[PDB]
C-alpha cells in the first residue's frame, strides 16, 4: 500500500496502475521559419490549340500497348558497349546512324534500354529534336518492360518535361515536331502512369 | 532448461560476440549471463534481450 | 517486318488530326 | 482497420515496393490480416538484374514498403 | 530471471550501460530511476558513450525506448 | 520517488526536447503533444544530421517506433 | 463499449495524429520522410493508429549522384506505417 514493493511483478502492477491514472493523451498549448524542399517541375502546358484531344491520346495508348506485344515476339528470337555514352549517341543518330530495327532493340537488355534512353535525353537537352530521335525514344519506350524502377520513371518524366518546353518554341502546328512531342508526352503521361504530366485539355 | 550454469558463446546483431555462463532466462527469451567477455574484456553480469541473439552455442 | 517499330512510330505521328 | 481495406482488393493488380527496393507487379489473390500478400501473374523488377516472371508469389506484410494502387481504384467506396 | 536483475538495478539505483540494437558505434550510460513492461527506461544523469573516440556526451535525464535495447550491464 | 516512463514523458510536454532517432537523426522542438503509443508532435522543429543543423521543419509528427530516447533541453 | 472507440477519434482531433487528420479533413498535403530515404508529398485519404495510410497524388522525391533531384508520381498508394519516420504538417515546397 504505502510500503514499497519487493518483487518486480508487484512493481509493475504498481507502475501499471499509475499509468492508468495518467491522462492518455496530453496537448500543451504554446505561444509564439521553415526550410524549402525543392521539387521538380510539371510539364509546360500546350499553347492554345496545340493540345491533343482525349480520344487521340486514348487511341495511341491502346495502339502502343499492341505494339509492345509484338515487341515480345522478336524478343523471343535471342552495338556499342552499354557504358559508351558517345558511341550510343553516334550509333543511333550518327552525324547518318542506325535506325531502331527489332533486330537490334530486341537484343538489348533492360539495363541498357534504360542507359540509352538517358544518353538520348542528354543529347536532346543540348541538340534539336529530329524524327530519327523520335523513333528511337518511341522504340526504347516500347522495349521498356514494367514494373519500372523509380530511376526509370524519373528518366522518362525528365524526357517528357524536355518535350513540353521544346513545344513552346514552335510557331505553327504544321511543325514536324509537335505530333512527335505530343506523343511522347502522352505515352509517359498515360501509358507509364505519370498522369500529373498529362495534357488534360 | 539445461543450458543453465553451462558455459556458452553468443552472436548478437550488428556482428557482436559474447562469452559467459547462462544464469537465468524468461518466456521472452531474455537471458542473464554471468562472467561475460566482450570479443571485439570482462564485463560482469549482464541482461541480454530475446532478439539480438542470432546464434547461441556451447 | 524487322522495321515494325520505325513503321509504328510513323503511323502514330501521321495519325495526328 | 485500414488492412480491412487491403483485404477487399482481390483481383486488383498492383505494384509493390519491397523494403529492399524491389518493385513487384502482380494480381492480388489474397491479403491476410497482418498484410501478407499472395500474388499471381508476377513480374519482379530488380536493381541489377533482368526481370523475373512467376506464376505466383507470396510476400510477408513486414517486407512491404507500400502498395501502388490502380488509378481507376474507387477509394471512397472501399473506405467504409 | 532477468526482470529481477533489472529490478535490482532499480533498487540499488545502479549505473548501467545499454547496448543499442540499431547502433553499434554507441552505448548509453545512466542511473535507472524507472521502467515499465516495455522495458522503457527513465535514466538519470545519462551519457552517450562513443566508440573509438573515447568521448562522453551529457544528456541528463532521458527516457530510453525499450525496443532499442540489446543488452544491459553494470558500471 | 521513482520516476516512470509515461509520467516522465507527460512531464515533458510544453517544453523544449531533443528527440533522437534509431537511425541517428535528432529533432529539437517544443513538445506540443503525446499519445498512448508515445507518438509525439513537435513545433518549431529543427533537424540535426551528423549533429549539423539540417532543416527548419516547423510542425512535425514523429512515429513512436523510430525514437531512441527523448530528453529535455534548456 | 464500441462507441468508446469514439474516444479514439477525439484522440485524433488532438494528440500528435492530428497532423494527419488535418490532411484528411482539409484536403491538405503533407510531407513524409520515409526509410527508403525518400520523401513523399501527398494528400491523406485515410489512416489508422499505426500510420498505415492511403494517399492520393503522391510525389516520391529524392536526390542521387553534384547530386540530382529525382522524382516520380503515384496516383494512389497504400503506405505501411512502418516505412514512416516523420510527417510534416503544412510543408513548404517550391519549383
Amino acid at each position: 500500500p504505502s510500503v514499497p514493493p519487493r518483487t518486480p511483478q508487484e512493481y509493475l502492477r504498481r507502475v501499471q496502475i499509475e499509468a492508468a491514472q495518467c491522462p492518455d493523451v496530453v496537448v500543451a498549448q504554446i505561444d509564439p521559419k521553415q526550410s524549402v524542399n525543392i521539387s521538380l517541375s510539371g510539364c509546360q502546358p500546350a499553347p492554345e490549340g496545340y493540345s491533343p484531344t482525349l480520344q487521340w491520346q486514348q487511341q495511341q495508348v491502346a495502339q502502343f500497348s499492341t505494339v509492345r506485344q509484338n515487341v515480345n515476339k522478336h524478343r523471343s528470337h535471342w552495338m556499342p558497349k552499354s557504358e559508351d555514352e558517345e558511341g550510343w549517341k553516334k550509333f543511333c543518330l550518327g552525324e547518318i546512324g542506325f535506325p531502331p530495327l527489332l533486330s537490334i532493340v530486341s537484343r538489348m537488355n533492360q539495363a541498357t534500354v534504360t542507359s540509352v534512353l538517358e544518353y538520348l535525353s542528354n543529347w536532346f537537352g543540348e541538340r534539336d529534336f529530329t524524327p530519327e530521335l523520335g523513333r528511337w525514344l518511341y522504340a526504347l519506350l516500347a522495349c521498356l518492360e514494367k514494373p519500372l524502377l523509380p530511376e526509370a520513371h524519373s528518366l522518362i518524366r525528365q524526357l517528357a518535361r524536355r518535350c513540353s518546353e521544346v513545344r513552346l518554341l514552335v510557331d505553327s502546328k504544321d511543325d514536324e515536331r509537335v505530333p512527335a512531342l505530343n506523343l511522347l508526352i502522352c505515352l509517359v503521361s498515360r501509358y507509364f502512369d505519370q498522369r500529373d504530366l498529362a495534357d488534360e485539355p | 532448461k539445461k543450458f543453465m550454469d553451462k558455459k556458452l558463446s553468443l552472436k548478437l546483431n550488428g556482428g557482436r560476440h559474447v562469452q559467459g555462463i547462462l544464469r537465468g532466462f524468461d518466456p521472452f527469451m531474455n537471458l542473464v549471463i554471468d562472467e561475460c567477455v566482450e570479443m571485439a574484456n570482462n564485463i560482469g553480469m549482464v541482461v541480454i534481450r530475446g532478439n539480438s541473439i542470432i546464434m547461441l552455442e556451447a | 517486318d524487322d522495321t515494325a517499330l520505325i513503321k509504328a512510330y510513323d503511323k502514330a505521328v501521321a495519325s495526328f488530326k | 482497420k485500414l488492412v480491412r481495406f487491403l483485404m477487399k482488393l482481390s483481383h486488383e493488380t498492383v505494384t509493390i515496393e519491397l523494403k529492399n527496393g524491389t518493385q513487384v507487379h502482380g494480381t492480388i489473390t489474397g491479403v491476410d490480416v497482418s498484410m501478407n500478400t499472395h500474388l499471381k501473374a508476377v513480374k519482379m523488377t530488380l536493381k541489377n538484374r533482368e526481370p523475373v516472371q512467376l506464376e505466383t508469389l507470396s510476400i510477408r506484410g513486414n517486407n512491404i514498403r507500400y502498395f501502388i494502387l490502380p488509378d481507376s481504384l474507387p477509394l471512397d467506396t472501399l473506405l467504409v | 530471471q532477468p526482470i529481477n536483475l533489472i529490478f535490482r538495478y532499480l533498487q540499488n539505483r545502479s549505473r548501467i550501460q545499454v547496448w543499442l540494437y540499431e547502433q553499434v558505434n554507441m552505448r548509453i550510460e545512466g542511473c535507472i530511476i524507472g521502467f515499465d513492461e516495455y522495458m522503457n527506461l527513465v535514466l538519470d544523469d545519462a551519457e552517450e558513450i562513443h566508440s573509438k573516440t573515447k568521448s562522453r556526451k551529457q544528456l541528463g535525464r532521458i527516457m530510453l525506448k525499450g525496443d532499442n535495447i540489446t543488452l544491459l550491464q553494470s558500471v | 520517488l521513482p520516476l516512470n516512463p509515461k509520467p516522465f514523458l507527460n512531464g515533458l510536454t510544453g517544453k523544449p526536447v531533443m528527440v533522437k532517432l534509431k537511425w541517428g537523426m535528432e529533432y529539437k522542438g517544443y513538445l506540443v503533444s503525446v499519445d498512448g503509443y508515445m507518438n509525439m508532435q513537435l513545433a518549431n522543429t529543427e533537424e540535426y544530421i551528423d549533429g549539423a543543423l539540417s532543416g527548419h521543419l516547423g510542425e512535425v509528427l514523429i512515429r513512436c517506433n523510430n525514437v531512441l530516447y527523448i530528453r529535455g533541453v534548456e | 463499449p464500441e462507441e468508446l472507440q469514439k474516444r479514439e477519434e477525439e484522440e485524433f482531433n488532438t494528440g500528435p495524429l492530428s497532423v494527419l487528420t488535418q490532411s484528411v479533413k482539409n484536403n491538405t498535403q503533407v510531407l513524409i520522410n520515409c526509410r527508403n530515404n525518400k520523401k513523399l508529398l501527398g494528400r491523406v485519404k485515410a489512416f489508422d493508429r499505426h500510420c498505415n495510410m492511403v494517399l492520393e497524388n503522391v510525389k516520391e522525391m529524392w536526390t542521387e549522384v553534384k547530386p540530382v533531384n529525382k522524382d516520380r508520381y503515384i496516383s494512389k498508394m497504400f503506405l505501411r506505417g512502418d516505412s514512416v519516420i516523420v510527417v510534416l504538417r503544412n510543408p513548404l515546397i517550391a519549383g
